[PDB]
């Protein structure tokens, strides 16, 4: 969590700096409206339903993807469904990791590289 | 009292749309009053229309009043109400004139009133 | 040898390259290029203009009208309204451009309006009914 | 009091000022943009002085009208301006300009025609009347040589009937980034200005010519005078 | 004192005017502070500086003020004050400057000190 913070934070910042920007979306730089769509991405994803306690594993694994842009392509509308989705087939079929890192909360090497191959999997078996 | 779970997820969707539709028409009226419709051409006028038949849905005739009717029922139970808005919004009445929609209780009275005119 | 090709129109000049062969179209008709030609000046019907690379790639511009200008140090051609002719046709192309350009000023114009008409005397609507009341007691 | 009001409005009046600003950066790209059509006009104007240097360095023997001056009675006009307002106090001054230059003309009994550019000029110029010959208007960001021809051909067929005698053009001088100084230079009665070129490095030959050389030679008049109206239309939305 | 049936017609209109054009004057100072002042309409314009030079017109030199600034005193008649005033709301003296108006008696005075200037 420590280590995985600093991203959304830094999001969250440049999304707020430039907020009013947000009513032309026609001519402005690259650099700008990429900021201004991964704002809007993750202040989408920051969307939390009622009785609904997120645990560790898939709190990481959510803010994971976001990270390295592995959500991009989803669209805005449909971020909440593409993440619950993306969290309950990770629980359906990598249980085992889970289980380790919700027991320990380590972080290595081992972890991320399997972090990222089940997302890398999930962008096609499954459908959202 | 509108959490998904109580009124159901059906009502939440229709109301939450109806609502925002509702708010698209509020906006346009400024813009119409500074530049006009030059701008909206196949768009934001389908909003003009829609939103214009959601406002005149919400009337209805009153059953103690008697000046302006003459005593109607028009107690229609929830799922009436939710499915003519579900219906409104998903396009079957948008060809359908916006003035049949006063002082109209169900969805075939004003289905009827359509044919009529 | 080849023979630097110039085409210059009044908004841009879209292509400028070393070309050997120019096939051109004025007023008496078709008409070659090659090197070591005496200089003229020659009007150019509404069509397309062909040259053959030293390689024989082939370049297509069209020209809509405009004066012709070859001799066998330079070459230079000017055109009133000029663009590539993949077809015999342009507006199919020239459509797109007007879209965009009819586009950005109706959105120019929209966020103008907005942004400054209501905005600003929004918050000049009120503002005295406070100053006047800074020395009140109650 | 009315606190809760007051920390109301500073919200509001902290938002609006943000969104201003934004909208200054939005300006400062989009002046940047037009800066960059800066160069593009030139080298166009740079063949066609060069051709037609030479055209009457070769046959000096017909004085054509267009670049020649004949007593003056009448004048002609043009004004570029911008289709909306808040643009400064561009459009005011410039307008100021030209009114004062053209009430010192009348003192020698000789009235103006014009065809302008611009929403604001017709709506101000109908505000006091005078004599027009033309109207355009949502000209927007890019100009095309076909949506400024209806002036310069106004001009052009209105001079060549002998009613009008030479015509100017009101602008805007982006003298850099940040600066504007108002300019007014004549168009039709084109003057001898750095001729002196072409004349030391004479040519022997001269170039062939199926036609006659006047309808080429005119041609590139118009060419030479379209050029003009697009540079300065271009420049005064730079500056603007 | 203030009403057509004692100070007559001419008075009330003039002290009407005077007043209609301060308030107005006064309504308008907040868009002309924070934004420009180009964007006014031209009746704006004209409103602004006749009730600049009215406001300049309401100073008047006292007798026994000659102490602090030296200069004399001055009395002025009505019928004097009416007459500047009306000429100043009529629009005859457009082209005189705002500074003519300030610390004078009538509306000669107005004109000497402005051909002075």
């Amino acid at each position: 969590i420590k280590k995985l913070s600093g991203g959304i934070r830094t999001a969250l910042a440049q999304y707020r700096e430039l907020a009013a920007f947000a009513q032309f979306a026609s001519d402005l730089d690259e650099a700008t409206r990429k900021q201004l769509e991964h704002g809007q991405r993750v202040t989408e994803l920051m969307k939390q339903k009622q009785y609904a306690p997120y645990s560790i594993a898939d709190q990481a694994v959510s803010v994971y993807a976001s990270n390295e842009g592995y959500m991009a392509d989803v669209e805005v509308k449909k971020i909440v469904d593409f993440d619950a989705a993306l969290i309950a087939y990770f629980r359906s079929e990598y249980a085992p990791l889970m289980k380790q890192i919700d027991e320990t909360g380590d972080y290595n090497k081992d972890i991320e590289a399997a972090i990222k191959a089940g997302i890398e999997s999930f962008k096609a078996t499954q459908t959202y | 009292q509108l959490d998904p779970l109580v009124v159901g997820q059906e009502h939440y969707e229709i109301a939450r749309a109806v609502q925002n539709v509702l708010q698209r028409y509020k906006e346009l009226k400024d813009i119409i009053a500074i530049l006009g419709m030059d701008e909206l051409a196949e768009e934001d006028k389908l909003v003009v229309y829609r939103a214009r038949k959601i406002q005149r849905f919400f009337s209805q005739p009153f059953h103690v009043a008697e000046v302006f009717t003459g005593a109607p029922g028009k107690l229609v139970p929830l799922k009436e109400t939710i499915r003519g808005f579900k219906g409104l919004l998903a396009g079957e009445y948008d060809h359908i004139p916006e003035q049949a929609f006063y002082m109209v209780g169900g969805i075939d009275e004003v289905i009827a009133k359509a044919e009529k005119l | 040898a080849t023979m630097q090709c110039d085409v210059v129109s009044v908004k841009e000049s879209i292509y400028s390259g070393a070309v050997t062969m120019l096939i051109a179209k004025g007023a008496g008709g078709e008409l070659g290029i090659l090197p070591g030609h005496a200089p003229l000046v020659t009007l150019l019907q509404p069509g397309p203009i062909r040259v053959l690379l030293e390689n024989g790639t082939e370049e297509i511009v069209y020209v809509s009208g405009g004066v012709l200008e070859v001799q066998p140090h330079v070459v230079t051609v000017l055109a009133d309204t000029a663009i590539r002719a993949d077809n015999l046709d342009e507006a199919a192309i020239l459509e797109a451009r007007k879209n965009a350009e009819q586009l950005l000023a109706n959105q120019k114009s929209d966020l103008d309006s907005a942004a400054a008409l209501a905005a600003l005397a929004e918050t000049a609507a009120q503002l005295e009914t406070i100053r006047k009341i800074k020395n009140r007691a109650q | 009091a009315n606190l809760k009001e007051i920390r109301a409005k500073v919200a509001s009046i902290k938002s609006t000022q943000k969104i201003t600003r934004a909208m200054q950066m939005v300006a400062a790209s989009k002046m940047r943009r037009a800066q960059e059509r800066m160069a593009q006009g030139r080298p166009y104007a740079d063949n066609m002085r060069r051709v037609i240097a030479h055209l009457v360095q070769a046959n000096p023997e017909y004085k054509h009208r267009y670049m020649v001056d004949r007593p003056v009675k009448r004048v002609g006009y043009i004004i570029v301006s911008s289709d909306r307002g808040l643009a400064g106090g561009l459009n005011i001054n410039l307008f100021k300009k030209v009114v004062q230059h053209v009430k010192a003309q009348q003192e020698q009994s000789i009235e103006v025609q014009f065809a302008l550019i611009g929403q604001k000029a017709v709506s101000f110029f109908k505000n006091y009347g005078g004599k027009v010959l033309g109207a355009t208007t949502q000209i927007g960001d890019a100009p095309s040589l076909e949506q400024l021809t209806g002036s310069v051909q106004v001009m052009l067929d209105a001079f060549d009937k002998g009613e009008l005698d030479r015509i100017y053009l009101v602008s805007n001088g982006f003298v850099n980034a940040m600066t504007q100084k108002p300019k007014v230079e004549q168009l039709v009665p084109l003057a001898p200005a750095e001729e002196g070129d072409d004349l030391n490095r004479t040519y022997g030959w001269d170039y062939i010519y199926e036609p006659e050389a006047e309808e080429l030679l005119n041609g590139l008049l118009v060419r030479y005078i379209e050029s003009m109206v697009y540079q300065g239309v271009i420049e005064n939305v730079a500056c603007e």
